DNA sequence: TATAATGGGAGCTGCTACGGATG
DNA sequence: CATCCGTAGGGCGAG
RNA sequence: CCCCC
């Protein structure tokens, strides 16, 4: 079909690789690919040459490799596996005594792979390292906020990486130094650093009356080696204050290297701000056996000249997104890599004391533990490494490109005020002010821009075009926002006539401030309107006429949307749709030019100009981390010529390499009998019939049968007291057959456990002896299928015990895994959405003769209220709609760009071109307007809407440029008594379905300490019944409603065991009793030495656990 | 071991041990159906004369806890232990015959 | 009796003792290889009650014909497993401790 | 809402009251079997089954339509326990 | 406060 | 709610705090809800 | 001290402060019975208050005991007894209760003020065991255990234990409950119609006391067992006997939206 | 004297109220030290006891009212005027 | 009742306001540049001409409603009270008005655009700072209002 | 069961606030 | 005036 | 924690 694209904006440079913040970060990272001589001290490269030397013996590191992976990612998927590569490391150990050395390439463990989509495969389970913003190291100047004239000075290294150290003016004069929560006078600090009082006077004494605040006599009297050990003194009070000691711990605090770092980042901004050179990351350095200043001295003179107002010197914004930096996938790696490195390192050292002090090698030097411990423990338990969204493509693809102010070495919640939370006007262009969660974590996470790239000090940069007099170059810059602060930026829909600006006054900004500039000012001008917005938010057609709070939720709930089997395109596109496919390698591509020599349902194989044939095989009906099938489907025929990047299979969610994350409905928008009453939805049979909204659910099931005390736990078609009719779908060894229909109770594989030693009951005694049969050693522990599950069978994995290539964890002889499918048709209490934020749940399902209908026969799909749109604010949704209809008679669909799309004539040019297909096709067929489209008009023209007098063909065309048409009601056929706005929408069915969350429970599992029922579906827990739920029963007064909650419905042993049995002899429930957890409570706090009585009305002893506890 | 108190996600609401579930004590179901087998069980056993119930309920346990050898239950009775193997005999053949007539107790075999 | 009122007060070392069935006087808790509690530890059957209802520990006297009896050879009083959430142990300090809810 | 309930609610200085005294009357109703009830044979609360027509099984629903019709007295310290027990276990055995 | 520290305070006084 | 004298045994000073802190998510020139809980 | 599913054991940390206590006053008992000096007596003594401080209320002086590799503080006494996850605001204040389900809310227009929509299968395990004292009556099944033992296949369910529930539920209610319960009208009483689906249908008039709404919203459902819970329910909690706010005195349940919009 | 909402819910009578509030172990510390009793007046002792909150159909004014049928009434009436 | 883009109705009195307040703010800039009134009371004039526009184009909107168009989805809406309220209205039909920084302070330039005309990326981002504040203020403050509920009922529940 | 060995080692909880007590 | 301790919404599904 | 209301 014809596809038309809106819009005047020529964008002078793609979309950057959308992943490329996760694939470059680890690709620089690892170095993997460059040969060890030639890598750059970056980082493992610089966490090996951070560590090494170790010096106690003297042990070196020369190089390092990684390896080729194991095992491929499939493998790791299936078997529960890392996907890895060994790390190898060649040390000499050196005796700087003896001069020998003794070489030898050490195995240091295997570290994770990033896969070709920027996500790792942990234990079997896709992970995604979320990316962190955070302060950036430096050196920065606020105001003292008890005192106004005042400023504290702040150094901030990397996290980890040293203590944070505070400059202040105290009120009695003299400069004070603050580190690990110690003051005392910076003189004393700037002593030891040999700094005299002659230079002091002559370096701060321009500004008055500071300088002789930072006299002191005494100080300037006794040498930098008294000075040190008063430092020393005053800050390790206790501890001998031997020379060795203060030397060591100085160095260790400012000066090492090692303990010490500063951000090359950190290096930059604070050689930026206080106009110096560093010679390294330190704020010092230890050189010819004494300390020599690096930082302290130019940030003292920068406060001072602050204080006194001297010019050129400002206040940081800390929010300032040039203050403001990301630590990226290779960054945090890195830091907990060079953690396990230092472990070792001490290891090591400890390793040169001990043994033979002779005799030692690398590999008996070196154990690589605590490096293996680090990693696993980074990649498996950080907070920043999460559970990949793979629900759609777009979900990873955006997952990926998430920005977390939390985790280790950043914000808690309560720790995030307003400050944090805003849009800073430094997020034009490199965070988006949209896509942001709803809820506690608004403005915490955020997601990377479109156009936005993260540069190698971890800085955001957005592009810009250079713009010389008033010509716009094709030249992009990609500046950070403390550059993008100097210069005056158009806006990018300015106009044109060529390169020339034509516009004699343009809209600009200076420092975010919006201003009115002449093109003789214009310096630079925005690439796209897509850079101010991320991925998400980039897909919601006509996004300028909807309200940002709904935006938001559009975006987010993009995110949620299902792969539906029937998946197409929206009529109304932003023009992404194809590249975010392309990104997210969901969708397979040709390498180069060639022919298809061969296509089926699993495989492509294509030739190709070099003559060389290659085959892709492809993913059929594969389960991904939220239960999504995960299936690509080829699109091309055998003998097919395709060119270099021509589409080849169609991935999840996508239509011929579009993306695909929903259905085009024709929606009617208007109330129905109160089925779609707050925000509901109601919706046609019709869509059912034809597999719309029909998506494909895969659930692993999974079962061990291992070693016990008691015998072997079997996994056997051999089960005690079953019939065949429980067994029927079972094989010979007890697993269930591949094709098999399984529902609620089934059995998917047989287990027998060796029962726990007990005595048989005298009841079971007099029962064995009546029916005279022996009481089997096995008792039935099959897995089943849960309540609420089930589907058909499509894989079963059986891992044994002594066969080639598998072993388990210690005990368990064998593992089995079932995988269940199931077709899921939309159903009532499922949850749909558009790409503007309407969202609603499908409260009514009508057949399709009462659905409202156009005058032809017509029927529509949805039906959404009209009064979801005037509160939520969110009009891109209407003209989404009658470019719908635009598009659903003239039979093509639409590219709208952000903020520069389709505008209201445009759309109603199409409208009228196609009210021609949709009124002419009827007069020419011999038909006149209809009785009841008369009385619509009537009715109409009495609204306004149509001009009287025209004739009945022209009204309804007036209407229908208005996106408006005579609708039929299928269960009267009187027409409703207005003009209604019809239309095609672009709908999603979002992730929450009625058939994961309904629950119930009347008696099940109960916990360990508090005998109450359990949490959640899984555990067949119950529902928790909190402090405000039993406010409200107090409320109504009502008692035994709020007893039975807090007894015979929970932790009441004796009163809910009696309470069923009465229930199911048909006796009302009996009184109830103690709650356990109250008993809990009272042995609890005589732990802690309290004696809790319960009295009766004379003060005596009441004895709640019966004489049980009592002597 | 590991810690019962272990964390599961990062919000700290939530412990491993409150995902364990306690098979010691015996559910409702399991305590109501024990009580069912042993009043069917008496409803059975009334069927017999009391002196061939009793029999059975003292030489299977459900009096006293001990299950008695056929000599003492012979003595309680004053019967020869043949006496009392066979009273024993004939009252499991009527227990036996009202079971597969009323088929009550078989679904307590599990 | 009906429970009116509920009292909270200091407890005596000797009010402790009365609760106690008896010492902890062990950092044991279960046997490795048998899985059993360890005797005169915190999980000992002769002090906090038996595991199984009126059954002892080494299983000489196995049902409720025989209740508040100790079996001889065990040490295991015969009653219903519900008193393990309900006796209580003791430890007798070498030197006396303050509380730290009367001290900080 | 539940029929009646207006002039129950004025029959009663409390509504709890008149809460307790449904109960009550519902537990009477189902230990004796309904057949204390002060209601008449065309009075009795029907529920509409397959086959037809049967006496609700719902008590409480009978107790507000005893309690609507007045046959029922309802106060404090009108019989001591026991004897209304014993009185209503002969005039309606178990 | 600290424990260990205390302890070495108390065993430097031999 | 029923727009009658209240019965004896209405849990009234639970009824109270309710009536008072379900709004309270609504409270906004205006000093709003950290005045109320300054009062 | 218990062994989970997988045959791997889990126990809780006063059993590990309970260790640390045990340990070190046996070990000042050896070392008094052997004449240490006092300087290690004393070390030992400070090390056993330290201890029991750790066993009582852990982190309260000084820095917490932690599990081995493990930043974690060991959970005392005191942390059992107090915080929104203890003792009291957590199983004696509230509690997790039986006889409850949970489920996605429809806009049921159809009901009365009275009635709210519950789904068949939430309905049968709400009402499980009155509906096998009602399959025992009726011929359904032999007794209660049969009839449970049928429920608990999905497809050894027949047509009557359907009527049999029909029969069961008549004249009594549920209370349905929607978070966060800012009110008593959080909480209501409705008497159920058994629908098929997985959704439960809730009246619109009542929207507004709950503030809930259609986008995605779940609703709690409880049963009340006894004659007097139920006569609560029905006669104080009832949906149609609560028209008017506590708060204000004006009506709570009245038109709103479409409603009004129509009138 | 006036105080706050937390100071003064926190220094009620009852120390199970206070110690479920608020402050567990300072509240805890002097009730133990007072050896005091709670007299389970309010609402948050008998639902910490698991008891009849003395509110509603628990409240003493209509907890002990009774029903009886006009015809039982009677004989109860028969039987108590012929003793 | 249904709502198409046409249903939000711009009045003609949106452009006259706009000229008359534009007319306006030039010679707040030339009493400003010729030195009679400060940086705070130019600042403050402009707010307050911005304030006293925007509620006649709201005025001009609900009139327009009420004399030329009485059953408008909107308007009925709206004075129904089945949805909406006149400053959502307003934004819809007239202007999006004035926005505030982070720091609260209120920028010298309003949004002109209204949702149906549709905002240029630098007024969305603009209104970004206010939408991000209310979300955290909600955010912040349910939990102490949660907080206050449960003292209020801990202090009175006898 | 014997060469001699003689004072630890992390490096935060790091971007909040507000008030009720005790020093 | 400092310093320590103590609170800081609810329910919910997965992993 | 992440998501939903
Ligand atoms: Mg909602
Ligand atoms: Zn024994």
């Amino acid at each position: 079909m014809e596809i038309k694209r809106f819009g005047r904006i020529r964008e002078v440079i793609p979309l950057p690789p959308l992943t490329e913040i996760q694939v470059e970060s680890y690709r620089r990272a690892l170095q993997a690919d460059v040969p060890p001589e030639k890598r750059e001290n970056v980082g493992i490269q610089a966490a090996f040459r951070e560590t090494f030397p170790i010096e106690e013996l003297v042990l070196d590191f020369l190089e390092y490799r990684l390896g080729e992976p194991p095992f491929p990612q499939d493998e790791c998927r299936e078997k529960d596996l890392t996907y890895q590569a060994p790390l190898y490391a060649r040390l000499q150990l050196i005796h700087k005594d003896t001069g020998l050395i003794k070489e030898d390439e050490v195995f240091l463990g295997h570290i994770p792979l990033m896969t070709e989509d920027g996500s790792f495969i942990i234990n079997g389970a896709d992970r995604v390292i979320v990316s962190q913003i955070h302060r950036s190291p430096g050196v920065y100047f606020t105001p003292d906020p008890a005192r106004p004239g005042r400023y504290i000075a702040s150094i901030i290294p990397l996290p980890k990486r040293g203590p944070w150290i505070d400059l202040e003016v105290e009120p009695n004069g003299v400069v004070s130094m603050k580190v690990n929560k110690r003051k005392f006078p910076l003189v004393l600090l700037l002593r030891v650093l040999g700094y005299d009082q002659e230079t002091l006077a002559r370096e701060l004494g321009a500004y008055g009356e500071l300088v002789q605040g930072l006299m002191d006599e005494s100080v300037f009297a006794m040498r930098p080696e008294e000075a040190l050990i008063r430092l020393f003194t005053l800050l390790r009070p206790g501890d001998p204050p031997k020379r060795d000691k203060a030397v060591a711990y100085v160095y260790g605090l400012i000066a090492d290297p090692r303990r010490y770092d500063l951000g090359e980042a950190g290096r930059y901004k604070a050689e930026e701000k206080l106009g110096i050179r560093l010679s390294g990351r330190t704020l010092a350095r230890f050189e010819d056996g004494e300390f020599k200043d690096e930082v302290f001295l130019p940030t003292l003179r920068y406060l001072f000249a602050l204080t006194a107002g001297v010019p050129g010197h400002e206040v940081d914004d800390i929010d300032h997104l040039g203050n403001r930096r990301i630590r990226t996938v290779g960054e945090l790696m890195t830091d907990q890599f060079r953690v396990g490195l230092a472990r070792l390192a001490r290891g090591v050292r400890e390793r040169m004391l001990m043994g033979s002090e002779d005799s030692l090698t690398p590999a008996k030097l070196v154990n690589s533990r605590p490096l293996e411990a680090a990693i696993r423990e980074f990649f498996s338990r950080s907070q920043l490494s999460q559970f990949k969204d793979e629900t759609n493509p777009l979900s990873s693809l955006r997952h990926k490109r998430r920005i977390s102010a939390l985790g280790p070495g950043g914000l808690t919640r309560e720790r995030a005020g307003f400050d944090v939370r805003d849009v800073h006007r430094t997020h034009y262009g490199r965070i988006c002010p949209v896509e942001t969660p709803e809820g506690a974590n608004i403005g915490l996470i955020t997601s990377l821009a479109a156009y936005a790239r993260v540069d190698e000090l971890g800085f955001i940069r957005t592009p810009y075009r250079r713009v010389v007099g008033g010509v716009v170059t094709d030249e992009v810059v990609y500046m950070t926002a403390t550059e993008e602060d100097r210069y005056t930026i158009a806006q990018a829909n300015t106009p044109l006539e060529g390169n020339r600006i034509a516009a004699e006054r343009v809209v600009a900004r200076r420092k975010g401030e919006p201003v009115i500039v002449s093109p003789e000012e214009v310096e630079f001008m925005d690439v796209s309107p897509k850079q101010v917005f991320s991925v998400n938010t980039n897909l919601i057609p006509f996004l300028e006429h909807d309200d940002a709070n709904r935006a938001l939720m559009g975006s987010n709930m993009q995110t949620q949307a299902v792969p539906l089997i029937r998946a197409q395109a929206p009529v109304v596109m932003t023009g992404l749709e194809e590249r975010v496919v392309r990104d997210s390698l969901a969708a397979l591509y040709a390498e180069e030019d060639g022919e298809v020599a061969k296509v089926d349902g699993n495989r492509i194989v294509v030739r190709y100009e070099d003559g060389r044939l290659v085959e892709y095989p492809l993913r059929r009906f594969y389960r991904s981390n939220q239960g999504t099938a995960l299936d690509q489907r080829p699109r091309v025929v055998v003998g097919q010529r395709v060119r270099k990047g021509d589409l080849l299979a169609d991935g999840p969610a996508s239509e011929n390499g579009f993306l695909a994350l929903g259905q085009n409905v024709l929606v009617a928008i208007m109330p129905f009998d109160g089925y779609n009453f707050e925000d509901a939805i109601v919706i046609s049979e019709e869509l059912l019939k034809r597999d719309f909204y029909t998506s494909i659910h895969i659930e692993r099931y999974e079962i061990e049968a291992r070693d016990t005390k008691l015998g072997p736990e079997r996994i056997t078609r051999d089960i005690p007291h079953l019939s065949e009719a429980a067994l029927r779908d079972l094989d010979e060894e007890g697993v269930v057959r591949i094709g098999a229909e399984v529902k609620p109770g089934d059995i998917l594989v047989g287990r027998t456990s060796f029962k726990g030693e007990s005595e048989p009951t005298p009841e079971e005694r007099l029962l064995r002896s009546i029916f005279g049969e022996k009481a089997r050693d096995v008792k039935d522990t099959s897995l089943r299928v849960p309540p609420g599950e089930g589907g058909i069978v499509v894989r079963t994995v059986r891992l044994r015990r002594g066969d080639p290539g598998v072993e388990l964890k210690p005990g368990v002889r064998e593992v089995v895994r079932v995988y269940v499918a199931q077709k899921r048709k939309l159903q009532v209490g499922d949850k749909l959405a558009n790409r503007h934020g309407n969202k609603g749940v499908v409260a009514k399902i009508l057949p399709v003769e009462d659905m409202p209908h156009l005058p032809d026969g017509t029927p529509v799909d949805v039906i959404l209220n009209p009064l979801g749109v005037p509160s939520r604010m969110n009009l891109g949704q209407i003209l989404e709609t009658h470019l719908g209809l635009a598009g659903y008679f003239l039979g093509q669909r639409y590219i709208s760009p952000i903020f520069d799309g389709a505008k209201e004539p445009e759309i109603k040019e199409l409208l009228a071109q196609a009210f021609e297909v949709y009124f002419g096709k009827r007069k020419g067929e011999g038909f006149g307007v209809d009785k009841r489209e008369v009385e619509v008009l009537r009715r109409a023209e009495k609204l306004g809407l149509v001009t009287p007098g025209k004739t009945p063909e022209e009204q309804l065309k007036e209407l229908f440029l208005q996106g408006k048409v005579v609708l039929y009601d299928g269960r009267t056929g009187e027409p409703i008594e207005g003009p209604i706005v019809v239309g095609q929408m672009f709908i999603m069915k979002l992730y929450h379905m009625v058939e994961d969350k309904m629950h119930a429970r009347s008696t099940g599992p109960y916990s360990l300490i508090t005998q109450q029922p359990l949490g959640g579906k899984a555990q067949f827990g119950g529902q928790r019944f909190g402090e405000m739920e039993v406010w409200a029963l107090e409320a109504y007064g009502a008692a035994h409603t709020l007893q039975e909650m807090l007894t015979l419905k929970s932790d009441d042993i004796e009163g809910r065991n009696a309470a069923y049995e009465a229930i199911i002899k048909g006796e009302d429930v009996p009184e109830p009793s103690v709650p356990e957890s109250f008993r809990v409570l009272v042995k609890e706090l005589q732990a802690l030495a309290l004696d809790v009585q319960t009295l009766d009305e004379k003060d005596n002893p009441v004895d709640i656990f019966e004489g049980l506890a009592s002597k | 071991p590991v810690s019962l108190e272990t964390p599961i996600g990062d919000e700290k609401d939530s412990f491993y041990g409150d995902f364990i579930p306690d098979e010691h004590l015996p559910s409702p179901v399991d305590a109501a159906t024990q009580s069912l087998l042993s009043e069917e069980l008496e409803k059975a056993l009334s069927k017999l004369s009391e002196r061939e119930a009793m029999v059975l309920k003292l030489r299977k346990g459900l009096i006293d806890g001990r299950e008695h050898t056929l000599e003492e239950v012979g003595a309680f009775f004053g019967v020869t232990r043949e006496r009392i193997r066979q009273i024993e005999n004939k009252a499991l053949r009527k227990l036996k015959y009202h079971e597969s007539r009323t088929r009550k107790l078989r679904d307590f075999l599990d | 009796k009906e429970v009116r009122k509920v009292r909270i007060a200091l407890a005596s070392p000797e009010k402790i003792r009365s609760w106690s069935y008896g010492e902890v006087e062990k950092p044991e808790t279960i046997n490795y290889r048998t899985l059993k509690p360890e005797r005169d530890g915190l999980f000992d059957e002769r002090i906090f009650g038996p595991i199984k209802d009126y059954e002892c520990a080494c299983g000489k006297y196995k049902r409720q014909r025989f209740e508040g009896k100790v079996c001889e050879r065990c040490g295991v009083e015969v009653t219903k497993s519900i008193v393990r959430r309900y006796r209580m142990g003791h430890i007798e300090l070498a030197t006396p401790a303050a509380h730290i809810w009367f001290v900080k | 809402a539940e029929p009646g309930i207006d002039k129950l609610f004025g029959m009663v200085d409390s509504k709890y009251r008149l809460t307790v005294v449904v109960a009550k009357r519902a537990q009477q109703l189902l230990r004796h079997g309904f057949k204390n009830t002060v209601l008449e044979p065309e009075e009795r609360p029907k529920m509409q089954t397959l086959e037809g027509l049967f006496d609700d099984p719902n008590a409480v629903t009978w107790a507000m339509k005893e309690l609507l019709t007045g046959r029922l007295v309802f106060g404090e310290n009108l019989v001591p326990e026991d004897r209304l027990q014993k009185e209503m276990e002969r005039l309606y055995p178990v | 406060s600290d424990p260990v520290r205390q302890y070495l305070h108390e065993i430097g006084q031999v | 709610s029923m727009a009658r004298p209240v019965s004896i045994g209405e849990a009234v000073g639970i009824v109270a705090a309710q009536s008072i802190g379900e709004p309270g998510t609504q409270l906004t020139i205006t000093q709003g809800l950290p005045r109320v809980i300054e009062l | 001290m218990v062994q989970v599913d997988g045959g791997r054991f889990a126990t809780s940390d006063l059993n590990d402060l309970y260790r640390r206590l045990i340990n070190r006053n046996n070990r000042l008992k050896k070392l008094l019975a052997q004449g240490a000096p006092e300087i290690i007596i004393r070390n030992e003594k400070r090390m056993l208050q330290e201890a029991v401080d750790a066993l009582l209320d852990n982190g309260r002086r000084g820095a917490p005991v932690t599990n081995p590799g493990s930043d974690r503080p060991l959970r005392s006494l005191t942390d059992i007894l107090s915080g929104k996850q203890g003792r009291f605001r957590q199983n004696l204040l509230g509690k997790r209760v039986d006889y409850s389900g949970r489920s996605v809310i429809v806009v049921g227009p159809q009901l009365k003020l009275h009635q709210c929509g519950l789904p068949k299968r939430m309905a049968l395990e709400l009402f499980k065991p009155f509906l096998l004292k009602k399959m025992e009556e009726k011929g359904i099944a032999p007794n209660v255990k049969a009839a449970r033992r049928m429920l608990e296949r999905q497809r050894d369910i027949k047509d009557e234990v359907w009527d049999a529930l029909e029969e069961v539920i008549h004249g009594k209610v549920v209370l349905l409950n929607r978070a966060p319960t800012l009110h008593r009208l959080g909480i209501q009483a409705f008497q159920p119609v058994l629908v098929e689906g997985q959704s439960i249908q809730l009246h619109p008039l009542v929207c507004e006391a709950f503030n809930a709404d259609f986008d995605g919203d779940q609703m709690a459902v409880h049963v009340p067992l006894s004659s007097f819970a139920q006569a609560e329910a029905r006669i104080q909690m009832l949906s149609a006997h609560n028209l008017l706010s506590p708060a204000s005195g004006e009506p709570l349940a009245k038109p709103s939206r479409d409603i009004i919009l129509g009138l | 004297l006036l105080m706050g909402v937390t100071k003064s819910a926190l220094s009620t009578k009852s120390w199970l109220s206070a110690a479920s509030f608020q402050n567990t172990t300072h509240v805890l510390t002097e009730a133990a030290i007072a050896g005091k009793k709670d007299e389970l007046i309010g609402l948050k002792e008998n639902v910490i006891l698991g008891r009849l909150i003395p509110a509603g159909t628990g409240s003493d004014f209509v907890r002990f009212t009774q029903v009886v049928d006009q015809k039982t009434l009677k004989a109860i009436e028969e039987a108590r005027k012929e003793a | 009742i249904t709502i198409g883009i046409d249903d939000a109705v711009i009045p003609e009195e949106k452009k006259q306001y706009l000229e008359e307040a534009d007319r306006k703010l030039l010679q707040i800039e030339q009493a400003y540049e010729m030195g009679f009134l400060t940086d705070r009371e130019r600042y403050d004039q402009i707010l307050q001409l911005w304030t006293e526009t925007t509620e006649k184009v709201t005025q001009a909107v609900f009139k327009n409603f009420e004399e030329n168009y009485p059953f408008n989805p909107l308007y009925v809406m709206a004075q129904s009270g089945a949805r909406g309220n006149p400053q959502q209205i307003r934004q819809l039909c007239g202007l999006r008005g004035l926005m505030q920084k982070p720091s609260g302070e209120t920028f010298e330039v309003p949004v002109r655009s209204s949702f149906r005309e549709g905002l240029t990326v630098l007024e969305y981002f603009i209104s970004s700072h206010g939408a991000r504040k209310g979300g955290a203020d909600t955010a912040l403050r349910t939990a102490d209002s949660g907080y206050l509920t449960r003292k209020l009922v801990d202090v009175t529940h006898e």
